[PDB]
């Protein structure tokens, strides 16, 4: 369906921003966690 | 100095706001349902 | 360290929501509870339960929007998505009014969970958990209303909607049916209410006004702080006042807040006990003095034999459309009504 | 008084925040808009459209009567 | 279902005929019912006299009838009594005495006709159109 | 100037309370305001022009300024037909300018005046301790009220005249020649009993004497005006009042409280300075209307009116008042006081004459009936007309419902300003408005009262 | 030294068991006033014409009432508004025929309260106080004068305003809704969270307050005797109440300050009733609750209800029944 595909993929642009823009900092209180 | 990003309160955040946003933005398509 | 006290560490950290062993059952539960009750008013019809429209799709707003009780054909159902009537079709499930014990239930067990929370905080500070048994009136409404009064009644449809308007037609439907005015247990809950509001009012006015001048500003508010040892307002002066004002007062701060907890809370256990009987049809609804007389004699009225023709005309005006699932057929002939309207 | 947590105040007034948020909370606003508008949240959720309340064989409430088998009498009540 | 045609079908004279409206004629009938009828016509009852409202018995009972277009025009134009019988135009709002009836001296012949046809189409949409003040 | 709490001991949400002894900045702040009313006026009167349809009621259209423009005489002629469009909107347009100059004035004396004016002259200098200047300020304001009672009487008596809801012909702009000058109906208007066939000053029922009290009250002004200026209060009110600016506050929000009641009885139960043909009927006037129309109606059929008993005993059409005056039957008893103008040809000396009711009632008292019954003040708060069980199909909120409700609301919570503000400046001028100072609590002191 | 001054002087005593004050020279008459023709009212009155038809309400224990239906019956609609003192009664059998008791207790009890919010101010400012205890008291008495004043002058009859009794008030309230639709109207909302979050706060002041008693008694006694009256130091820990509600919640939606927690816990319900007590008194000029009765259409035009549906379902049952020989025309007008 593509309504499926239209509505999960404005939440998948969203993450991915999140992702590209969190993630060096979010890879190191993954890693001084453990 | 250099607190935590992800914590139980981030979680608590989003649990509720994510949604949150998601149902307004849903309810404001609403106002624009013809009968 | 053991696995549990490493997790009882955990769980019990200084965090800013604070979780503990009762938020496993708190958060998933209230969070499934408002989002079925926000899902619910959002996007899922009353169409084949009740016939109306329910959603914030169909059209309606905050006032008239609900998670409407199931349909009246399944009984005490309790309706799983996975259940003999849904049978694990989730459109189907949020068309037969499966969102209502959805919400309900996992509502029922986040009450138990934050009150559990509440024993727990207070075990954890160190005082006294009043504030868990004040939350036992609560809790005591939500049984007695949600729970128990449909499961005195036919189905789950004559629980009230989770919505405002939803709730209003609860609320009209009690007294046209029920006479729940007339019943003393709600009378002593609207006591309970009526004087926890009071004492709400009273006690935050006379404070305010009998504080002592312990800062410079206008502004009275920064002249506390919550470290200190003497209070903030002059109970002598309180005291005074309110007996020569009144013709009482009181005298005693710690009996002072345990009766602005006790009134409420009373409150709301009397007016529970009234729901309870209510469930079984068991009403104050009638003085049979009263109806002798006035089936004997015709001069005979009162306000409680108007109020009684007040909801046999709202049972028969309201009925077909509260009721569907009974195809209530009332001609209009047949509806009572006063001269010319 | 901090529990831990970096502090909203901090937080809200960053660049990286907004950033990361002037993307996020329009594109999850834009998602329930294409939930409404695509017309998913109707057969998602089984509520009628507004030419679905009454069809041509069916002018009356298709209040649901049957106990188990409520699958077939949605389906003939449409 | 939709506002189908066999919807906007209606009467219109006495000989059988009928005009199907348009879906913009009866949005437009309805919003001069809304401004100017429901003050009296509100769900098709009248609250100055109910033995005379806007349901179809009603309209059919009249002499001649008004269960079609050209009749409800014609009492738009020279409103009578019930039977007929009696001149209304200096008591029921009309387009021939734009003197007392302010409210539609601005309304011209279609508009008429498109309020008319919701007239006519609005008894089938409601139950309780034309029945008791409290109904 | 302070500008925050710890150089003035008032909190932000407080904060205009930093402005008590700041006289500069206090004018700022008031002609800031003023130009806010006038604002208000100007581009509601534009908003109501932009949606005027002249050829409908203006009750039916939520106007509430174009109807107090045209009970002035402006823009109608009779019946409140409007002729001209144009006189509402200079009305508009003028207040929107002066609120332009009065805004840019306010702000001037808010943000970059003397902080304080008692630097810069005696004249405009005030300190609220200083009676006499205070009580001059008084009278200048009362001078102009005066004058604006006056301006009043000059538009009804030599410019074009007023709307005459009660005129001979229907009611019309008429221009008031003989205002009443006489004190006994004056001032015996304010010894009427504010109760039921008196009504106080609200039966108030002509343009005259509206006219001739407004005369009465300009006179009565200026002489006012000119005894404050002229005098110093007097050692009875020195000892019996408090000399504050919050004092003085209060009074003026005691006095405020007062007058917003008065409007709200005053819009809903007057159809002479509130003409029906303007603000729709009131509720009275609606419910006589109703039975009005179904007393002709029913005529018309053939019923016999007078003779017609109802269920209960009474007569279905026609009763007599608890002092014998023929009046409507049916819950408008209650209602029998209403005097209009589509009435009154009906009435007799003794109530409501069976000959007029017979062969006296005309085709546009009918039609008034219908148009007044069908116009009732009732109204659901998003403006669904008629009864609350009614369905959505008529929007209409009667002018007098929306400003008998407004002006209620408002004169209550400004009697909670007066308590607020008449407690803190007693409180403040006996010096305990912060707290009890703990070493000299006045209960500590007294006997125990058992 | 003069007699004026002596009688000034025991009039503003604080050392009176009961303040009089000078708005007490007035309270004290009238509401004795009213008292006692309550009572009497209540047991013995004959029964009272309301609706102005001539079909009177037994309103009085002796005439076959108890507690609950028993009622000071409203005066009559053909009275109206207008002022009906005992003086103005040809007999008094006429005068509690037409239900002139209710207008004197009404009349009495109003002036009483309003003197009642007045010697509240007086004697706060005789005591040292600060004197806003009379604006909290202001919300009860404007929801008074709107039941016993505003709703009658609004509607143009003292037979609308509310009964002195328990049936009679329910009579009021069903009647209200069939009306006005009070429920849907959002002052008396705002007044149900006025009384739902007064009784909530005060139950959580009262609760916080008893868990953070200090300890200062065995467990035999009761812990109220922990506080002595007019100790110095305070009787329970703030701070750990603070602590708990700020775990209980969040942090920063706990007070710490404990006087603005007494300004919310008095500005709350106060406000409330402020707001209910307007929506009554704007509800008396007929500007009512919210209509959404057939709001929402289908696509064809056909009315798909909503719960607002069947609450005007419900409202219509109670309008077609009431007063029900009072009316001979087709609307409720007033
Ligand atoms: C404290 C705070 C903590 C809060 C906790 C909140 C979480 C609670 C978790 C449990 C929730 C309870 C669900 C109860 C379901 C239920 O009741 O479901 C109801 C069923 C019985 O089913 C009902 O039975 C009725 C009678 O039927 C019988 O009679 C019929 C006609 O003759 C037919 O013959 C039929 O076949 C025959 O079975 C009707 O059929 C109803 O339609 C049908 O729903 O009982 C049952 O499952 C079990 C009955 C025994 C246990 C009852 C426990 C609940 C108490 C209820 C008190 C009841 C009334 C008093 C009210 C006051
Ligand atoms: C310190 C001060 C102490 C003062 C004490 C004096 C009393 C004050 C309270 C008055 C109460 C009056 C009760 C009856 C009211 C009434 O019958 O009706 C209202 C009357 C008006 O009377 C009506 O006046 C009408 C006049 O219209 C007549 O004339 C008109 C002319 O156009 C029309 O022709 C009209 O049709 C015709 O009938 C009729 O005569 C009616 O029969 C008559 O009832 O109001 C009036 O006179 C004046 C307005 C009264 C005050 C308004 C209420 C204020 C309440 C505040 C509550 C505050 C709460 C705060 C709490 C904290
Ligand atoms: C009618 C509303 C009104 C008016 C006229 C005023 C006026 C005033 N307030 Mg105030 N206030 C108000 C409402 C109002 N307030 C409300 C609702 C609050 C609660 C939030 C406050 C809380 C408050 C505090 C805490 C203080 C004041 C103070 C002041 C005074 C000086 C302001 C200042 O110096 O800083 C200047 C502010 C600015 C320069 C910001 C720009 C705002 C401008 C003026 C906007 C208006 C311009 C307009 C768009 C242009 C039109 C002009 C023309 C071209 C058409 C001033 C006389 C101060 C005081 O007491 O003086 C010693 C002060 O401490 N007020
Ligand atoms: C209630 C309103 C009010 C009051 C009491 C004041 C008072 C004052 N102003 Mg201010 N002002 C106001 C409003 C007000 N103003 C408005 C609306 C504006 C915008 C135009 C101004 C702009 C303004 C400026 C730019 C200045 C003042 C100044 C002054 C101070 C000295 C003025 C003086 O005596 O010279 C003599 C007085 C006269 C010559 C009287 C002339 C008559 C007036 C101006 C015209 C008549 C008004 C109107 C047509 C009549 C009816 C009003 C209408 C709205 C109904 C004084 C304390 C001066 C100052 O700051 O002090 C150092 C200063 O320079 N004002
Ligand atoms: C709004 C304009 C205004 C203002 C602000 C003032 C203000 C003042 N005047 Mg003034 N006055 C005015 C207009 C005004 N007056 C006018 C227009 C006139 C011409 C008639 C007068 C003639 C006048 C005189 C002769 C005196 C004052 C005095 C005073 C001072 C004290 C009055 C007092 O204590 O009140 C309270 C009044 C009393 C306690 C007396 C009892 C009055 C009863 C309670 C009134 C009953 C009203 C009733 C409740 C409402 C029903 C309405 C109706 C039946 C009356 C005060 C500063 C006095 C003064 O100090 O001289 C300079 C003084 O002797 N005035
Ligand atoms: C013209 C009349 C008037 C004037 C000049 C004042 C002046 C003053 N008041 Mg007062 N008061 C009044 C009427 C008046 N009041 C009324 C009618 C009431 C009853 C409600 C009060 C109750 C009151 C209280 C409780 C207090 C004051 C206080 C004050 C002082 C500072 C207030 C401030 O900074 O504003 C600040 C403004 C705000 C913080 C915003 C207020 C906005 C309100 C809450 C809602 C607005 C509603 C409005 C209709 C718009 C609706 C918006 C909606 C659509 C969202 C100041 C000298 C304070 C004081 O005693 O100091 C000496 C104070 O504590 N007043
Ligand atoms: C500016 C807002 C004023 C509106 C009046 C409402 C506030 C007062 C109500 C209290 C009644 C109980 C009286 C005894 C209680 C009592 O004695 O209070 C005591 C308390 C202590 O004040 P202080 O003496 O320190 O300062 C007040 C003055 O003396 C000088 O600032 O007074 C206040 O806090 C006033 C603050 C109000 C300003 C903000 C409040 C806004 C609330 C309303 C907002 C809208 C609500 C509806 C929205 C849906
Ligand atoms: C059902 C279900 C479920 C669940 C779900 C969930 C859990 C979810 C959710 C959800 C959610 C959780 C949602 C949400 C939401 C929301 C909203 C819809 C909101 C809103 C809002 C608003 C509108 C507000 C407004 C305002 C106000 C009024 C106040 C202040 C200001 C403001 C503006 C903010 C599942 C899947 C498991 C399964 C099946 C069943
Ligand atoms: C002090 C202060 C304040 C206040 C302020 C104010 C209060 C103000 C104002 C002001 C004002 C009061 C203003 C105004 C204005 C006006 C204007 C600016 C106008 C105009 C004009 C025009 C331009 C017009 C035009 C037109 C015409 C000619 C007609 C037609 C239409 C039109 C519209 C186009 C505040 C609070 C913020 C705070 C801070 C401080
Ligand atoms: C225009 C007009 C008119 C006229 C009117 C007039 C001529 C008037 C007036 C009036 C007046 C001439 C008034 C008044 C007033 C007064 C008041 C409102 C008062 C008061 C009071 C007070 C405020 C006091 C207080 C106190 C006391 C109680 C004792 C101790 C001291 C004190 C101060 C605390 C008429 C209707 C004919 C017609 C229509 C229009
Ligand atoms: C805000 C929350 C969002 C709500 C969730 C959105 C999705 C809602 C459901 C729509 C998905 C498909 O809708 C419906 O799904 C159900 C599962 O429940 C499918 O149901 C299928 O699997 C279930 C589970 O075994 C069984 O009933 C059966 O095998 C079959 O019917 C239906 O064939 C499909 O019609
Ligand atoms: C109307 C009121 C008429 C005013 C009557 C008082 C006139 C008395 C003149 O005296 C004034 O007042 C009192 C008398 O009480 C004196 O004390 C003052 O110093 C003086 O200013
Ligand atoms: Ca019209
Ligand atoms: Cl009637
Ligand atoms: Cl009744
Ligand atoms: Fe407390």
């Amino acid at each position: 369906d593509w309504r499926v595909i239209v509505v999960v993929s404005p939440l998948l642009i969203a993450a991915t921003w999140a992702a590209i823009n969190i993630g060096a900092a979010a890879i190191r209180q993954l890693q001084d966690v453990l | 100095v250099t607190y935590p990003i992800f914590t139980v309160r981030w979680l608590a955040v989003h649990t509720l706001a994510v949604p949150s946003v998601f149902f307004v933005g849903a309810i404001a398509a609403m106002q624009f349902i013809q009968r | 360290r053991g696995w549990f006290d490493v997790l009882d560490d955990w769980l019990k950290r200084d965090r800013f929501v604070f979780i503990g062993w009762s938020g496993l059952l708190l958060f998933p539960c209230a969070f499934m509870a408002l989002g079925g009750w926000l899902t619910g008013t959002t996007f899922v019809t009353s169409w084949y339960t009740h016939g109306l429209a329910s959603s914030y799709l169909e059209g309606a707003n905050f006032l008239t929007v609900a998670v409407s009780s199931p349909a009246d054909a399944f009984g005490h159902s309790l309706l799983f998505l996975w259940g003999p009537e849904a049978q694990g079709n989730l459109t189907r499930w949020f068309q037969i009014g499966g969102l209502w014990p959805f919400v309900a239930l996992h509502g029922a067990f986040g009450l138990i969970g934050f009150m559990l929370r509440q024993f727990e905080i207070s075990r954890l500070v160190g005082i006294r958990p009043y504030n868990a048994i004040a939350f036992s009136g609560p809790i005591a409404v939500f049984v007695s209303v949600f729970l128990m009064y449909p499961l005195g009644q036919s189905s789950w449809f004559f629980a009230p909607s989770f919505g405002v308007a939803g709730i209003f037609r609860f609320i009209l439907f009690l007294q046209g049916f029920h006479n729940w005015t007339l019943n003393p247990f709600h009378m002593m809950g609207v006591a309970g209410i009526l004087g926890g509001a009071l004492l709400c009012a009273i006690h935050g006015a006379t404070v305010e006004n009998t504080l002592f001048e312990d800062g410079e500003d206008s502004n009275t508010f920064r002249a506390f702080e919550p470290t200190q040892a003497e209070e903030t307002y002059s109970m002598v002066t309180a005291n005074r006042f309110w007996s020569q004002i009144f013709g009482i007062a009181f005298s005693n701060k710690r009996w002072l807040h345990f009766f602005m907890l006790f009134v409420p809370v009373t409150g709301l256990w009397m007016s529970s006990v009234g729901i309870v009987g209510l469930a079984l049809n068991l009403r104050a609804y009638d003085f049979v003095s009263q109806e002798l007389r006035a089936a004997e004699d015709p001069e005979f009225e009162t306000f409680y034999t108007k109020n009684i023709l007040l909801n046999e005309g709202m049972r028969a005006w309201m009925a077909p459309q509260d009721q569907p699932h009974e195809n209530f057929i009332f001609p209009e002939e047949v509806l009572p009504r006063g001269n010319a309207l | 008084g901090t529990t831990g947590e970096r502090p909203f105040s901090d937080i809200v007034t960053s660049i990286r925040y907004w950033v990361i948020h002037s993307i996020t909370i329009p594109m999850l606003f834009i998602a329930g808009w294409l939930f409404v508008s695509t017309g998913l949240a109707y057969d998602a959720f089984g509520t009628p459209r507004p030419d679905e309340y009454f069809t041509q064989t069916r002018q009356e409430l298709p209040i649901l009567q049957e106990r188990y088998d409520i699958n077939q009498e949605i389906q003939e009540f449409n | 279902v939709e506002l189908t045609e066999s919807t906007r079908t209606i009467p219109l004279d006495e000989a059988g005929g009928t005009t199907t409206l348009t879906a913009r004629q009866f949005t437009n009938g309805q919003k001069i019912f809304v401004d100017t009828c429901t003050q009296c016509h509100l769900q098709g009852k009248t609250k100055t006299n109910n033995n005379v409202s806007l349901g179809l018995a009603d309209l059919a009972g009249a002499e001649p009838r008004r269960d079609n277009v050209l009749a409800l025009v014609e009492f738009l134009k020279n409103p009578k009594s019930y039977d007929g019988e009696d001149d209304y135009s200096e008591l029921h709002p009309n387009i021939s005495r734009p003197d007392i009836y302010p409210e539609m001296r601005n309304y011209t012949e279609d508009d008429i006709f498109d309020v008319a046809g919701y007239t006519l189409i609005a008894p089938k949409l409601d139950e309780r159109w034309g029945g008791t003040i409290y109904f | 100037g302070g500008r925050d709490l710890p150089s003035t001991g008032f909190a932000w949400w407080s904060g205009n309370a930093r402005l008590i002894n700041l006289s500069g900045k206090l004018l700022g702040a008031h002609v800031a305001h003023a130009g806010l009313i006038v604002f208000w006026a100007g581009a509601m009167t534009l908003f109501e022009v932009a949606h005027f349809i002249p050829e409908k009621p203006m009750y039916e259209q939520g106007l509430i300024l174009l109807p107090h423009i045209a009970t002035l005489g402006w823009g109608v002629g009779p019946a409140g037909e409007v002729t001209d469009i144009f006189p509402f909107f200079v009305v508009g347009v003028l207040h929107l300018i002066s609120s332009a100059v009065l805004g840019l004035g306010g702000i001037y004396h808010a943000l970059r005046g003397p902080e304080v004016l008692e630097e810069y002259s005696s004249f405009f200098g005030y300190d609220w301790k200083d009676k006499n200047q205070m009580t001059n300020i008084i009278g200048y304001h009362l001078i102009l009220l005066g004058c604006g009672a006056l301006l009043l009487v000059f538009k009804a008596m030599f410019f074009g005249g007023v709307y005459d809801t009660w005129a001979p012909g229907g009611g019309d702009v008429r221009v008031i020649t003989n205002p009443t000058l006489n004190p006994a109906i004056i001032f015996g208007y304010l010894l009427k009993a504010p109760f039921g066939g008196e009504g106080w000053i609200i039966s108030v029922n002509n343009m005259e004497d509206i006219i001739g009290g407004h005369i009465w009250i300009g006179l009565i002004c200026i002489s006012g005006g000119i005894w404050h200026i002229l005098t110093k209060p007097f050692g009875w009110a020195r000892r019996a009042l408090i000399w504050s600016g919050e004092a003085y506050l209060s009074y003026s929000l005691g006095a405020l409280s007062l007058m917003g009641f008065i409007a709200s009885v005053f819009v809903w139960f007057n159809n002479t300075a509130y003409p029906s043909e303007f603000y729709g009927p009131t509720g009275m006037e609606a419910s006589q209307s109703q039975a009005f129309t179904f007393l002709v109606r029913d005529q018309r059929l053939g019923a016999n009116i007078a003779s017609a008993q109802g269920p209960t005993g009474l007569g279905k059409y026609l009763m007599r008042s608890p002092s014998g005056e023929i009046i409507f039957g049916g819950e408008t008893m209650r209602f029998w006081d209403f005097r209009g103008p589509w009435l009154e040809p009906l009435r007799g000396p003794n109530g409501l004459d069976l000959d007029k009711l017979r062969n006296d009632i005309q085709p546009w008292q009918v039609r008034r009936a219908a148009e007044y019954m069908t116009h009732a003040p009732l109204g659901s708060l998003n403006s669904v007309g008629g009864v609350i069980t009614d369905v959505n199909s008529f929007n209409y909120v009667s002018p007098r419902a929306w400003l008998a409700t407004s002006h209620f609301v408002l004169g209550f919570f400004f009697l909670v300003g007066h308590l607020w503000h008449a407690g803190r400046a007693r409180a403040a001028a006996a010096g305990f408005e912060k707290g009890i100072d703990r070493e000299t609590e006045p209960t500590l002191f007294m006997p125990d009262l058992d | 030294a003069s007699l004026w001054e002596q009688f000034c002087q025991w009039v503003t005593s604080t050392n009176n068991r009961i303040y009089v004050g000078w708005f007490g020279t007035l309270m004290i008459p009238t509401l004795l006033t009213a008292t006692t023709c309550f009572i009497i009212a209540f047991i013995a009155a004959p029964p009272v014409d309301i609706d102005g038809i001539r079909e009177p309400v037994a309103g009085s224990l002796l005439y076959g009432n108890n507690i609950i239906s028993g009622a000071v019956v409203p005066s009559s609609n053909a009275i109206g508004l207008h002022f009906y003192p005992i003086w103005e009664a040809a007999s008094l059998d006429e005068w509690l025929y037409n239900g002139g008791p209710y207008q004197l207790v009404v009349f009495h009890f109003l002036i009483g309260i309003f003197c009642y919010m007045g010697r509240q101010w007086e004697l706060s400012y005789r005591l040292g106080m600060r004197p806003w205890i009379c604006v909290a008291y202001s919300a009860p008495v404007s929801a008074a004068t709107a039941v016993f004043l505003i709703y009658p002058i609004g509607q143009g009859s003292f037979s609308e305003g509310m009964p002195l009794g328990i049936s009679g008030t329910f009579n009021f309230m069903i009647v209200f809704q069939a009306e006005h639709n009070i429920l849907m109207h959002p002052f008396h909302m705002l007044g149900v969270a006025g009384v739902f979050g007064g009784s909530l706060f005060s139950a959580m002041h009262g609760s916080l307050v008893t868990s953070s008693l200090v300890r200062e008694t065995t467990e035999v006694e009761s812990q109220n005797y922990g506080y002595k009256f007019g100790q110095e130091e305070e009787t329970y820990n703030i701070v750990a109440a603070h602590g708990y509600f700020g775990r209980l919640i969040f942090q920063y939606a706990s007070f710490n300050n404990s006087r603005s927690l007494h300004f919310f816990l008095g500005a709350w319900p106060v406000i409330g009733i402020w707001f209910t007590a307007m929506g009554v008194s704007t509800m008396a000029f007929n500007l009512n609750g919210f209509n959404f009765n057939q709001s929402i259409l289908d696509s064809q035009g056909r009315v798909i209800g909503t719960w607002a549906d069947v609450l005007n379902r419900a409202n219509i049952g109670f309008e077609v029944m009431h007063e029900r020989n009072a009316h001979n025309f087709p609307l409720d007008l007033a």
